[PDB]
C-alpha cells in the first residue's frame, strides 16, 4: 500500500506493526519543553512510568537548563533507562515551544529509540485564564 | 549559593575521593571509574564538601538526596544565620540645600534601621570655595539626628587630596546601645 501521515485509528483494523505490537501498545514519550527546563517521561500503553529525565536531574543549573544541549542530554538519560526495560519504538508527544522541543527528540534517537510518530499537545485555551501582564523587558 | 542536587554524569575533576552510599570510604578513583558505579547500582553522586582540596563526592539514592536538603530547610528555619551587610553610598555637595539634606538624612535612617553600612561622601560645591571646617560639620549634623541609633564606624578622611571627605556609619551595637541607654538615665534621673 501507500504511506499516510495520519495515525492508524485503533478500532479499524490495519497492518502497521512495530516489533509485533500495535500502535496503541507502543510506549509514549511525554516531552514538556518549557522555556527554562525540559522534562522527559516515558510511559507504556497502560500509563506505567518507565523512565524520567530532565535538565535538572542531569546536573544543570539556572540558565543552562534552557538550552538545546541540556534537552539532548536529558533524552540520552531517558533513552538509556528505558532501553534496559525493553523499549525501542516510542510515540513522541511534545508539549511546549521551548528550546528543547526538537533537541530532546534527537537525544532519544541517540539512545537507541526509534520515533514512529510526533504528537503535539501544547496547551491552547479557547479563552480561559488570563496570562500575566506584558513586561517592558 | 549551592544546592544538594546530583552533579550528573559530567565530572570536572579527573580524581575524586568517592564515598559510598552507606558512608563507607571507597577511596580516590578515576573519573571514568566513578560513572561505572552510578550505573551498576543506579545511584547519583552529590558533592558533600567543596572546601576540601581533594574532591569529595558521595553517591546516594534519589530519596537520600531529598532527605538531606529537607533537613537543611529546617536547620536554617530553626537557626537562620544570615549576617551579610549591604553597603550603601551617598555623594553630597557642600552647598546641598537643607531640604535635600533632610530628605537624604531620612534615607540614612532607614538604612541604619536595616543594619546597613552607609558610605557618605562630600564634595566641594559647584564654584564654591570652602574648607574642611564646615564641610565636616554635616556628618555631625547628620549623626545628631540619630543619637543612639547610629555611630561612626570610620572617620572623615581626605580620600581625594582633600577635595572630598568620606565617612562610614553603622547601626549601634546592642552592647554599645546599652551603654548609651545607661548614660542617658543618670544625667536626668539622678539630677
Amino acid at each position: 500500500t501507500k504511506f499516510s501521515i495520519y495515525p492508524p485509528i485503533p478500532g479499524e483494523e490495519s497492518s502497521l506493526r512495530w516489533a509485533g505490537k500495535k500502535f496503541e501498545e507502543i510506549p509514549i514519550a511525554h516531552i514538556k519543553a518549557s522555556h527554562n527546563n525540559t522534562q522527559i517521561q516515558v510511559v507504556s500503553a497502560s500509563n506505567e512510568p518507565l523512565a524520567f529525565a530532565s535538565c535538572g536531574t542531569e546536573g544543570f543549573r539556572n540558565a543552562k537548563k534552557g538550552t538545546g544541549i541540556a534537552a539532548q542530554t536529558a533524552g540520552i538519560a531517558a533513552a538509556a533507562r528505558a532501553k534496559q526495560k525493553g523499549v525501542i519504538h516510542i510515540r513522541v508527544v511534545v508539549k511546549g515551544l521551548g528550546p528543547g522541543r526538537l533537541s530532546a527528540m534527537h537525544g532519544l534517537i541517540m539512545g537507541g529509540l526509534e520515533v514512529i510518530s510526533i504528537t503535539d499537545n501544547t496547551p491552547i485555551p479557547h479563552n480561559g485564564c488570563r496570562p500575566r501582564k506584558a513586561r517592558k523587558l | 549559593k549551592t544546592a544538594f542536587s546530583n552533579v550528573g554524569r559530567k565530572i570536572s575533576q579527573r580524581v575524586i575521593h568517592l564515598f559510598d552510599e552507606k558512608g563507607n570510604d571507597l577511596g580516590n578513583m578515576h573519573r571514568a571509574n566513578v560513572i561505572r558505579l552510578m550505573d551498576e547500582r543506579d545511584l547519583r553522586l552529590v558533592q558533600r564538601n567543596t572546601s576540601t582540596e581533594p574532591a569529595e563526592y558521595q553517591l546516594m539514592t534519589g530519596l537520600q538526596i531529598l532527605q538531606e536538603r529537607q533537613r537543611l530547610r529546617e536547620m536554617e528555619k530553626a537557626n537562620p544565620k544570615t549576617g551579610p551587610t549591604l553597603r550603601k553610598e551617598l555623594i553630597l555637595s557642600s552647598n546641598i540645600g537643607q531640604h535635600d539634606l533632610d530628605t537624604k538624612t531620612k534615607q540614612i535612617q532607614q538604612w541604619i534601621k536595616k543594619k546597613h553600612l552607609v558610605q557618605i561622601t562630600i564634595k566641594k560645591g559647584k564654584n564654591v570655595d570652602v574648607s574642611e571646617n564646615e564641610m565636616e560639620e554635616i556628618f555631625h549634623q547628620i549623626l545628631q539626628t540619630m543619637p543612639g541609633i547610629a555611630t561612626f564606624s570610620s572617620r572623615p578622611q581626605a580620600v581625594q587630596g582633600g577635595k572630598a571627605l568620606m565617612c562610614v556609619l553603622r547601626a549601634l551595637s546592642k552592647n554599645e546601645e546599652k551603654a548609651y541607654k545607661e548614660t542617658q538615665e543618670t544625667q536626668e534621673r539622678d539630677t
